[PDB]
């Protein structure tokens, strides 16, 4: 496995609606 | 990345000299630049003497 | 370059996977692409008795 680092930046990296339900 | 906390930063990170001196970048996967943003040219109010 | 005849190539040379396999490329010094080319619109001059 690897440690991919990013930032919250739409539309590059966006959280889905069901981010509280799913955690991965 | 320099301190080992991450392997690869797949993010919109700009290839620049300062950063380039400490990490290594892949070839750009996206080329961009500075640009002008304006409001869409709405219809003008008819002038007196139009 | 690969066979040692030259020590650096500073012509306009595309960055491609095939070429990148055998040599080293700097970061791009000029970004470009395919583009469309047409004749200038050539504004019409109206006839006198138009
Ligand atoms: C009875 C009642 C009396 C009535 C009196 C009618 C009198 C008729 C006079 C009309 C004069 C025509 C001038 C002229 O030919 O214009 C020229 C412009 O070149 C100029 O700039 C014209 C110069 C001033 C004209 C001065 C009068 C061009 O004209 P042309 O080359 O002939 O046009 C064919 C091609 N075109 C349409 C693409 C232009
Ligand atoms: O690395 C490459 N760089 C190239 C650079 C140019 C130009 F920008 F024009 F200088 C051109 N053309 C020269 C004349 O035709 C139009 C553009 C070809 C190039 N080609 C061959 P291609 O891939 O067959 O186009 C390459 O391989």
């Amino acid at each position: 496995t690897v440690v991919v680092t990013t930032i919250l930046e739409s539309p590059y990296v966006m959280m889905k609606k069901n981010h509280e339900m799913l955690e991965g | 990345l320099v301190y080992g906390k991450a392997d690869i930063a797949i993010a919109p990170l700009t290839i620049t000299l300062v950063r380039e001196e400490v990490i290594d970048f892949s070839k750009p996967f996206m080329s961009l630049g500075i640009s002008i943003m304006i409001k869409k040219p709405q219809k003008s109010k008819p002038g007196v003497f139009s």
